[PDB]
């Protein structure tokens, strides 16, 4: 109820409007793909930096990439669990059960694609 | 929700209803007391079990008793 | 006088008086009988 | 009272800014409570969900998420200005329930029209032991 | 704890051969704190250090672990329900009124733990920390200098 | 407009109310019937807001109580000076301050406690004092015991005068409410007279008395052969020989040629190499400048002569667009509510005490103060704890003001109303900040401990593996080391030795030296910030939710100090603002304990020690760079490596520290039964004891009852704080006296 | 201090300028109020023969201000090597 200049800013409003979570202009698969790509690309960062094999060149990036892929898979499993255990009962298709399942599938597809993209960028 | 039970030792002093912060008790006509009033709980589903009515009871032991159990959204005092 | 006496008749004041009396008695006993342990007349 | 009043959503709210401890998502999922009163003049009162507001000269309508907040506002208005307000409960489907003045005379009075329920007719301490009521689902105080 | 302190100190002084140390040291609590809880804990605390590590590193780690669970028991026993319930209400508002995170929701409303539940959780943390701390100290002191 | 308003004899000096214990409140006026009355007698004694609703009587009681506390303080100071006059070796300490320990408390040989009178040196036996009173008296020019005797007698006389003043200003001539409400006159007189005039008087004492005595003491002459301060005051030849500018005789002051005063009003920032303290000329010019600034500031507010500033006009004028009524109703709040002023005073007093502790360990403003490591450690810890207690009492009395003296009529859209209106966002953001700080500090510590126990020193957050160096603190240290070089060229050296430079040592012991900052220092500083943030969150949640909340909407009607609201809504135990302060007291204790542990370890490892020809050999050998990064390092290299002096102190003069250590452990453990448990168990136990005494017909007429839940919480937190404080006190003092 | 010294001359000039400012608008005084401009106020203190709002506290305040400005100017000019 308490409106604030930062919450009601038009720049903030249009920045949150075109986000994949609040766009409401596409299938949940595309939003999940974008979410997985972005979050996997950022999550690969701390893993290629400070892992136990960070002193060993070459293998550090590979180990961090598989750790990021495992974290992405764990997040996808928790997303699927939340979708199955949250929307099991009675206009946005994301809030639906199978819509959230498709969102989770897009999320894991985007996560592995972003992990592979981060591996390519670190190799180059 | 919780269970509010009122016994015949009540003197109809209306202190429990004034101490109630959720409007659970009420005063009904009676003949077993000098004040001709008896406490009732027609809205026990809204009681949270705060035991504020028991503090205001002037009689020895308690003429009104609150027993907790089977908490709900109204009984847990949740605004969410 | 009697109001001050009843103030002195209050429980903390007489407790303080007992405290000084008992502490002084035990301290003077310990001072004039340095470190005893066993009753030997 | 003689006739149960009907709430009016078009009644003006008291002059107030933005509240942080206001209605949450439970207001659009479960029931929420609405308090109405009749202020003869404009004055400043303290809400239980935040700071202070100013009521308008006329009908005044406020919304809360808890019945305890509604009764706290009711007793504050009765003790400070003798306002005698009344709050309804509105569910998600729009069902309106009259809550505080069930007979319109407030629970401090009697009105000789309320049937006393949940009243044990025995003295406290005369209840049976829990061994007497076992594997039955009936508490010693529920008989 | 008292009976195990007595058993451990008496038996340790018997195995070391310095029974006179226990005889002249268990009289006063400085002896209990220094000759038992401080003298015999030298090998325990040196399990891991910047110098290196000996075989009692796991015992030092679980000793600090037990002290930590003791502190969490103090947390769940000292503070009571009203403060945590109000804090949970504020966190509920924070989760409700945020972008990019209010899309998710809880199936069950988060509430503070019950007072009986709080007593049980504090008791469990207290006893777990007690058991782990004394087991660590006992095993590290009896095995670090004997066999 | 501003004038003295005094009522003549409103209260008669009669002992008729001393006989009745419960008289200030009508609840206790009926007499006692249970034992919980007695505690209620000792709990509502100073609750003057509950005794009467009249602000004038409350203000008169506050004035009288302040006079009584000043009398008590002056009695304590006079007793300290008397103990320094008679049962002390101050004259022996003046001959050789680097070899005779300061002692001012002597015990009576009664039951073997005469072993506490240790060999402090100078042919004296007593307890080694850590108050630093010897260094304060040396900084004040005190030489003989006659001056200490005169100061003690004057302190007793002024204490009696203040005690009579309290009696007079309450019973005989009681000021009215309009007299107390003149905040502009109070501020003007306090800025100009209480602070500025006292600063000028102390500056004049330093110029005319303290500087020549300190200069002659640093010259190495006999203190008995030092001329008396009145010889410097009257005869100008000695003061001209010691300082040629005194030969001018007030000429440069009234001719604006103040540079001629540069010989005895210096700017040589740093430590005096002779004594390891601050330069007395620098302190003289400092107090003179402070006096000038405060006399300037004391002519700011308008009282009776047209010119000046109006506090209400200033507060109402400072209103922005994002705040609505900016500082609108605060003038009426602070002129009617005593508790708001109490919160402000306690917060600023505690913060200033913390500042005093930090800037006193940094610059020792006393001769031979830094050499005495125990005095510096005790003073830092004492001011630290007093500041913490004051800043938690600030939150307590702010919550009391929120419950009692808050009026929604005067706060519609002002700043307090908007703070209440977004308190939930405030508490949520503070909770997130506290959780993030605790994670990224304590989890870092746990990470270091695990990777140390896993045999991975290269995976640790240490000074050798992962360099999380404090680049901002190091940059500030480097900039302040170059402060006299470019930005303050008139200073001879740096303002303190902590920024950098060389090592200043006195008598072979290092007085001050540069302090290096590493990853462990960053970790402990962020830990301190986290603990302060959590305590701030607790106290702010207590203050802002004192009136109402989502859980309890009518918390204001329940009062400030209530135990609970029953087990309803899941349970409302410890929901009051008083319980919030009771919870935050432990967090303040934990924060300040970690702070003083960091101070003691850091100054023992990287500051204190001895100075040999090879270099500076510290007390602990500088292990803080390698041991402070893990919890086990604090467990072993700080708590177990130290505290061996406390446990081995038996049979020596330090054995009282070990006994006090054991008693403090006892009180800390005994507090937990009040912190845990409840009331019904002890009530039924008391019922059983009542049955036992009724069998023997020795049941008291006053019914024994268990302590209240609020009372039990208060007893628990008080015994817990006392036990922890005395444990740290005994351990710190024994360690710093035996090895220091 | 010394009669004829530059410091004496400029501090006498500063004190006289402060007094002249207080006499005619300019510097705020006992009879001058408000933050942006100066508005007439009550006489507060009898001026004892002085025309307009010029009382004893006015000359005390503005003599103090003139001495402060003069000593600040003197020490600032001495710091920069000037008069
Ligand atoms: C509850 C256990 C307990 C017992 C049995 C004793 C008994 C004794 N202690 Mg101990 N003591 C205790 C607790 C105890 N104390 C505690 C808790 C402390 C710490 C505060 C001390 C501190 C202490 C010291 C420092 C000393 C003693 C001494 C003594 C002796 C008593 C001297 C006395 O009071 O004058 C005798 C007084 C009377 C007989 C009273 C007579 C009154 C009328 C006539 C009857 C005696 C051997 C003293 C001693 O001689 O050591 C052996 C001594 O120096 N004790
Ligand atoms: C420049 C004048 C002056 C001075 C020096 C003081 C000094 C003081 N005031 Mg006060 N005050 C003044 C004017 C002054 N006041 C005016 C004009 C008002 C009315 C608007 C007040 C209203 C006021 C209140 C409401 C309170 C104080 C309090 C205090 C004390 C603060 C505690 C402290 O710092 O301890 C410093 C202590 C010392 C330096 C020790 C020596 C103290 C000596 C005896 C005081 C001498 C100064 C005295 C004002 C001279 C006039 C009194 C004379 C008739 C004998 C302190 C003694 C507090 C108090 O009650 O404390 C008792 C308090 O609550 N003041
Ligand atoms: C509060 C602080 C303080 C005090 C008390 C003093 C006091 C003193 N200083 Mg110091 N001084 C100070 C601050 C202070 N100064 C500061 C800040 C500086 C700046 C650097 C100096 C710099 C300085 C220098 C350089 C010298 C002094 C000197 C002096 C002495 C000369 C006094 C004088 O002529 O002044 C003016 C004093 C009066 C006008 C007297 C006051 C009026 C009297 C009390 C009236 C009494 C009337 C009474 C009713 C009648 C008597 C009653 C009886 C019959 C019962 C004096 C002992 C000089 C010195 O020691 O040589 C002697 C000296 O060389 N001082
Ligand atoms: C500037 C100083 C100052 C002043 C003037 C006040 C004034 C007041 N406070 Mg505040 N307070 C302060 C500082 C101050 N406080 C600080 C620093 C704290 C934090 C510790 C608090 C915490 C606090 C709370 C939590 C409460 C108050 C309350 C009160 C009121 C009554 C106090 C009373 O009756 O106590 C009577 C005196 C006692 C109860 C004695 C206390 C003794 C303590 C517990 C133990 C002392 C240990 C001692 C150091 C060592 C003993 C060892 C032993 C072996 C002898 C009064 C308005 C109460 C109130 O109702 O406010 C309106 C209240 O609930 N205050
Ligand atoms: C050492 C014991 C301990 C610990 C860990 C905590 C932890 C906490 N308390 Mg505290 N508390 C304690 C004792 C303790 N308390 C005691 C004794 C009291 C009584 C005075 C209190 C009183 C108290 C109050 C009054 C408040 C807290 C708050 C908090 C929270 C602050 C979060 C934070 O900054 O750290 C983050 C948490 C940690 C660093 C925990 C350390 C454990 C590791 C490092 C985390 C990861 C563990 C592991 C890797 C994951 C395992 C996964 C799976 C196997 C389980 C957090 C939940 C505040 C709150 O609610 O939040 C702001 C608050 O208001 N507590
Ligand atoms: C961690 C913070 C911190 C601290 C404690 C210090 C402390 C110090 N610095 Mg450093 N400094 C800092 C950060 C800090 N600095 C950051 C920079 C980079 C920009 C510098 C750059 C710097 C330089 C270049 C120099 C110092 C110097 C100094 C010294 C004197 C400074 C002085 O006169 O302050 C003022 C002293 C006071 C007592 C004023 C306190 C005022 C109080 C708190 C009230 C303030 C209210 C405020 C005005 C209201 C806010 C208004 C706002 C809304 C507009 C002192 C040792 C000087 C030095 O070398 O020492 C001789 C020096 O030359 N500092
Ligand atoms: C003619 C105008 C004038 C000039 C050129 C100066 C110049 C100076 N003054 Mg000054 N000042 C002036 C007027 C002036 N002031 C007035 C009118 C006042 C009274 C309000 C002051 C009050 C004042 C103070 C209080 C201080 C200075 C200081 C300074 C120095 C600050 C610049 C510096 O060192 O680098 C930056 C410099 C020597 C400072 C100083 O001592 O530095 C040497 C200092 O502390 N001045
Ligand atoms: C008049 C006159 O001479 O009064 C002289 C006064 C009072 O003198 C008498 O006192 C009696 C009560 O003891 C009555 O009040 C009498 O009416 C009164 O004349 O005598 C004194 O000794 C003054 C008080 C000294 C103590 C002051 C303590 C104040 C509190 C500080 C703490
Ligand atoms: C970290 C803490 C961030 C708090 C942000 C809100 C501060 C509270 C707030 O709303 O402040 C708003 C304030 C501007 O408000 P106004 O200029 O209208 O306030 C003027 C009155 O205070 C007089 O902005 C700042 O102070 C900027 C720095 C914030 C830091
Ligand atoms: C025109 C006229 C006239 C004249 C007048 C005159 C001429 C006057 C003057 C006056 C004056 C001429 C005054 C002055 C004053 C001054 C002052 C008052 C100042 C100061 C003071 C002080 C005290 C100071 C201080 C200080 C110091 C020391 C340090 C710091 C700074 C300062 C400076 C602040 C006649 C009457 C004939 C006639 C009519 C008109
Ligand atoms: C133990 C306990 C009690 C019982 C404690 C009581 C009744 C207080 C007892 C105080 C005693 C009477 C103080 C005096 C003790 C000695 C008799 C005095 C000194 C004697 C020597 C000088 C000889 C509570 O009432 C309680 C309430 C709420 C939370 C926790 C607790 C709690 O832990
Ligand atoms: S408070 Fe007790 S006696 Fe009074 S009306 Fe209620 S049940 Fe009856």
């Amino acid at each position: 109820m308490l409106e604030t200049p930062v919450t009601s800013a038009p720049i903030v409003a249009n920045y949150l409007s075109n986000l994949p979570a609040y766009r409401t202009g596409v299938a949940p698969n595309l939003r999940g793909v974008e979410i997985g790509l972005a979050h996997g690309f950022l999550l690969a960062g701390p893993f290629i930096k400070l892992g136990p094999l960070r002193n060993v060149p070459g293998a550090a990036e590979v180990v961090g990439c598989m750790s990021a892929a495992g974290l992405v898979l764990i997040l996808a499993l928790c997303l699927s669990l939340y979708g199955n255990a949250a929307f099991q009962s009675t206009q946005d298709p994301l809030m639906s059960s199978e819509g959230w399942a498709k969102f989770a599938g897009g999320f894991t597809v985007g996560g592995l694609s972003g992990v592979a993209w981060a591996y390519v960028l670190t190799q180059v | 929700a919780h269970v509010v039970k009122i016994y015949d030792t009540c003197i109809g002093c209306t202190q429990c209803v004034r101490a109630c912060p959720l409007d659970v008790l009420e005063m009904v006509p009676w003949d077993g007391c000098k004040a001709a009033q008896m406490a009732s709980s027609p809205r026990t589903e809204d009681c949270v079990g705060c035991k504020r009515c028991e503090t205001a009871c002037p009689t020895d032991f308690l003429s009104v008793r609150v027993y907790l159990g089977n908490e709900s959204t109204r009984s847990l005092g949740l605004a969410y | 006088m009697k109001d001050f006496t009843t103030y002195l008749s209050t429980a903390p004041v007489v407790g303080l008086g007992w405290a000084i009396f008992t502490s002084g008695l035990l301290i003077e006993i310990n001072r004039f009988f340095p470190d005893p342990l066993v009753f030997s007349f | 009272p003689w006739k149960q009043p009907e709430l009016d959503p078009d009644t003006p709210s008291p002059i107030f800014g933005g509240s942080t401890g206001g209605l949450l998502r439970k207001a659009q999922v479960e029931e929420f409570y609405v308090t109405t009163w009749e202020s003869p003049k404009e004055q400043i009162f303290e809400m239980p969900t935040g700071g202070a507001a100013i009521m308008r000269k006329g009908p005044n309508l406020l919304k809360f998420a808890r019945k305890e907040q509604c009764l706290a506002l009711t007793t504050q208005l009765r003790t400070k200005f003798k306002m005698t307000p009344c709050f309804y409960r509105v569910y998600a489907d729009g069902k309106v329930e009259y809550l505080h003045p069930k007979d319109g005379v407030y629970p401090e009075k009697v009105n000789a029209g309320r049937v006393g329920v949940n009243q044990n007719m025995r003295s406290i301490g005369e209840n049976v032991d829990p061994i007497k009521v076992k594997f039955t689902g009936s508490q010693p105080f529920t008989i | 704890g008292w009976v195990t302190f007595y058993w451990h100190w008496k038996h340790l002084t018997l195995w070391q051969g310095n029974v006179s140390q226990f005889d002249e040291s268990s009289t006063y609590l400085m002896g209990w704190l220094r000759d038992y809880l401080w003298l015999n804990s030298s090998q325990l605390i040196n399990g891991y250090n910047p110098f290196g590590m000996n075989s009692l590193s796991v015992w030092a780690w679980t000793f600090l672990f037990g002290h930590l669970v003791y502190a969490t028991g103090f947390m769940f026993l000292i503070s009571w329900r009203g403060y945590w319930q109000e804090l949970i209400e504020t966190l509920v508002w924070a989760h409700e009124k945020t972008p990019l995170a209010n899309l998710v929701y809880w199936k069950d409303k988060p509430v503070a733990l019950s007072i009986v539940q709080a007593r049980l959780v504090g008791l469990a943390h207290f006893s777990v920390g007690y058991i782990f701390t004394y087991a660590a100290f006992l095993i590290a002191s009896t095995s670090g200098r004997f066999g | 407009k501003v004038k003295i308003a005094v009522d003549r004899n409103p209260v008669e000096t009669n002992f008729e109310k001393w006989a009745k214990p419960g008289h200030f409140s009508r609840a206790l006026a009926k007499g006692p019937n249970t034992t919980t009355w007695i505690w209620n007698l000792h709990a509502d004694a100073h609750d003057f807001d509950n005794h009467t609703s009249d602000l004038e009587e409350i203000s008169r009681k506050v004035f009288s109580a302040h006079f009584g506390q000043l009398g008590i303080i002056l009695i304590w100071l006079s007793g300290m000076y008397f103990h320094g006059a008679r049962f002390s070796n101050y004259e022996g300490w003046l001959s050789d301050p680097t070899h005779i320990k300061p002692s001012a408390q002597v015990v009576w040989p009664i039951v073997g406690q005469e072993i506490l009178n240790g060999d402090v040196g100078g042919g004296f036996q007593g307890i080694q004092i850590t108050s630093g009173f010897f260094q304060l008296w040396r900084a004040s020019g005190i030489t003989s015991e006659l001056q200490l005797y005169s100061t003690a007698i004057g302190g007793l006389v002024l204490a009696a005068a203040c005690f009579f003043a309290g009696w007079f200003h309450y019973h005989k001539a009681a000021p009215k409410l309009e007299w107390f409400q003149n905040v502009e006159s109070m501020l003007n007189h306090h800025l100009a007279g209480l602070l500025g005039l006292g600063s000028l008087a102390w500056a004049g004492h330093q110029i005319h008395v303290s500087l020549p005595v300190n200069k002659l003491l640093d010259a190495g002459v006999d203190p008995k052969e030092i001329p008396l301060p009145h010889e410097f005051l009257l005869n100008q030849s000695i003061i001209a020989d010691l300082y040629p500018s005194f030969s001018k005789g007030l000429a440069p002051f009234f001719t604006l040629n103040w540079a001629e005063y540069s010989d005895f009003l210096t700017f040589k920032g740093g430590l005096n190499p002779v004594t390891g303290g601050l330069w007395l000329s620098d302190t003289a010019h400092h107090h003179l400048a402070i006096a000038v600034l405060f006399l300037v500031a004391g002519h700011q507010y308008r009282t009776n002569w047209g010119i000046g500033h109006s506090i209400k006009d200033i507060l109402e004028s400072h209103k922005g667009p994002f705040t609505g009524n900016g500082h609108a109703g605060l003038y009426e709040i602070l002129t009617t509510s005593w508790h708001a002023q109490l919160a402000i005073n306690l917060a600023l007093f505690g913060s200033l005490s913390i500042i005093v502790a930090h800037h006193m360990y940094a610059m020792p403003p006393y001769p031979y103060l830094a050499t005495d490591y125990g005095t510096q450690l005790s003073l830092f810890t004492h001011h630290m704890w007093i500041g913490g207690f004051c800043v938690v009492g600030a939150g307590a009395h702010a919550a009391i003001f929120m419950v009692r003296d808050y009026d929604p009529t005067n706060n519609y859209n002002n700043l307090l109303d908007r703070v209440i209106r977004h308190r939930d966002a405030i508490i949520s953001h503070l909770n997130w900040v506290s959780i993030f700080l605790g994670f990224h500090s304590f989890g870092l510590y746990i990470h270091n401990d695990t990777m140390s126990a896993l045999g991975r020193p290269q995976d640790m957050f240490s000074d050798t593996a992962i360099q999380l160096q404090p680049v901002f603190a190091q940059w500030i240290q480097n900039t302040h080391f170059t402060a006299p070089q470019l930005t303050a060229p008139n200073a001879l050296a740096a303002t303190s030795l902590t920024w950098g430079g060389d090592v200043v040592a006195v008598g072979g012991k290092v007085a001050m030296m540069p302090i290096a900052l590493g990853t462990s220092d960053f970790l402990v500083h962020h830990i301190h910030a986290f603990t302060i943030h959590v305590t701030v969150l607790i106290l702010l949640k207590g203050v802002l939710f004192a009136r109402s909340s989502r859980l309890i909407p009518d918390k204001a009607n329940l009062g400030f100090r209530f135990p609970c609201d029953g087990p309803g809504r899941g349970g409302t135990c410890q929901v009051s603002a008083w319980d919030h302060v009771f919870l935050g007291l432990f967090w303040m204790y934990n924060s300040l304990s970690i702070v003083i542990f960091h101070f003691s370890w850091k100054m023992q490892s990287d500051v204190w020690g001895t100075v040999t020809d090879s270099g500076v050999s510290h007390i602990t050998g500088g292990n803080f760079a390698q041991s402070a990064n893990t919890i086990n390092g604090w467990l072993r290299d700080f708590l177990w490596a130290q505290s061996s002096q406390v446990i081995q102190s038996y049979g020596s003069a330090l054995s009282a520290y070990g006994l006090m250590f054991l008693g403090a452990h006892f009180v800390w453990a005994f507090s937990l039964m009040f912190l845990f448990s409840g009331r019904g168990y002890w009530q039924e136990l008391i019922e059983s004891i009542v049955w036992a005494h009724n069998k023997l017909r020795v049941a008291p007429s006053i019914q024994p009852r268990a302590l209240s839940i609020t009372q039990g919480r208060a007893v628990g937190v008080a015994h817990y704080l006392l036990g922890g404080i005395a444990t740290t006190w005994s351990f710190f003092l024994a360690r710093i006296i035996a090895v220091g | 201090g010394f009669i004829g010294s530059p410091t004496n001359l400029i501090m006498v000039a500063s004190t006289g300028a402060c007094l002249f400012a207080s006499r005619f608008g300019l510097a705020p005084s006992v009879r001058k109020v408000a933050q942006p401009l100066k508005l007439a106020d009550r006489e507060v203190i009898q001026t004892t023969g002085d025309p307009a709002g010029f009382t004893a506290t006015d000359v005390l305040a503005m003599g103090a201000a003139g001495h402060a400005i003069g000593v600040g100017i003197v020490l600032g000019l001495k710091g920069i090597g000037q008069l």
